[PDB]
């Protein structure tokens, strides 16, 4: 696994990386920062994340904020990639509960 | 108990 110190500081850095490019509603897209998300997202492509990292780093929910509207496809494809695979990753019956709850 | 947007955001879904 991770350390839960890596996780969040990276899920830190990803938020305020999120809110600086918020120009109020509109998601303001650099070069540097669509860089700088690849290069925090990609260090937790190799993670294996626990439930209670899930529930005490937030570093799920701070990768699911570039999902949104704003961000460049290539980036949300690997937001979702990276969250599918901690989903799957979960006890079988832990996914039926976050799935029937939400039905 | 947790929900999957606790866990993984209110965009994510399965």
């Amino acid at each position: 696994d991770v350390t839960n110190a890596t996780l969040e500081t990276t899920g830190k850095e990803l938020t305020e990386t999120y809110m600086e490019m918020l120009n109020g509603d509109v998601v303001e897209v650099s070069i540097a920062n669509e860089e700088r998300i690849v290069s925090l997202l990609s260090s937790l492509a190799s993670a294996n994340v626990t439930l209670k990292q899930l529930i005490g780093t937030k570093i799920g929910v701070a990768v699911g904020q570039f999902l949104s509207d704003g961000f460049p496809p290539h980036i949300v494809r690997f937001s979702k990639g990276i969250l599918d695979y901690w989903f799957r990753q979960l006890p079988e019956e832990v996914q039926k509960q976050l799935l029937a709850k939400r039905a | 108990g947790s929900t999957l947007e606790d866990l993984f955001g209110p965009l994510f879904y399965v």
